[PDB]
């Protein structure tokens, strides 16, 4: 299990104390192989009223809806695929699909001109790389914590526009920081050559983050 | 606070 791994991995860091070395040499854990095939590049909550829409990296949109069905739109911009209650996964296109499924693609579509006319795509400098979705999102005063259905946690904070992207598989985080500069590193590597007071602090605000999807299941 | 990402 993809978080259960996660919790392990960032335990292990974070009781390393990562930044409190003589001398720390963040750069040797780089590994730009871990690089990111997805993230979330934008988002738009409107939970009140429908739900929470996003842009991946690949240009694809979805939408988390209140009824808890999720609404995919393929970077193409006609394929979809359509995610009901019960997990059931269908390809469908805008061109071709259900009539019952007009309102969605209709909010869909207004969210995706929000997000396109008004909002920065997150990593646009960066080239990366199954099409995730968003299983659940939460938000804090500080962050949002978005988990995607491939086990990957992004984690958004508002403040200073710093991003984690952790993914489990590889053990890896990447760190887009207060200048753009995005960094992927192997979190075992992290503990052997340690980091920066900023990303520590980041790992340790992770962890409870990743507590609080494990406990909310 | 903010209802969407970064402008």
């Amino acid at each position: 299990c993809h978080l259960s791994d996660m919790l392990q991995q960032l335990h292990s860091v974070n009781a390393s104390k990562p930044s409190e070395r003589g001398l720390v040499r963040q750069e040797e854990a780089e590994d730009p192989a871990c690089i990111p095939i997805f993230w979330v590049s934008k988002w738009v909550d409107y939970s009140d009223k429908y739900g929470l829409g996003y842009q991946l990296c690949d240009n694809s949109v979805g939408v988390l809806f209140n009824d808890s069905t999720r609404l995919i739109l393929y970077n193409d911009g006609d394929s979809l695929q359509y995610i009901e209650r019960d997990g059931t996964e269908s390809y469908l296109t805008v061109s071709s699909h259900p009539n019952s499924l007009m309102k969605k693609i209709t909010l869909l579509k207004y969210f995706r001109n929000y997000m396109s006319e008004h909002l920065l795509k997150a990593g646009a400098n960066i080239t990366p790389r199954r099409l995730p979705y968003l299983r659940t999102w939460f938000r804090t005063r500080s962050a949002i914590i978005l988990h995607l259905s491939n086990g990957s946690v992004q984690i958004n904070f508002f403040q200073d526009h710093t991003k984690l992207i952790l993914c489990p598989l590889m053990a890896a985080v990447t760190y887009i920081d207060e200048k753009r500069d995005f960094r992927t590193y192997r979190l075992s590597l992290l503990e052997e050559y340690g980091c920066c007071k900023e990303l520590a602090s980041r790992l340790r605000y992770a962890r409870t983050m990743v507590d609080k999807l494990l406990s909310s299941r | 606070p903010p209802l969407h990402s970064t402008a």
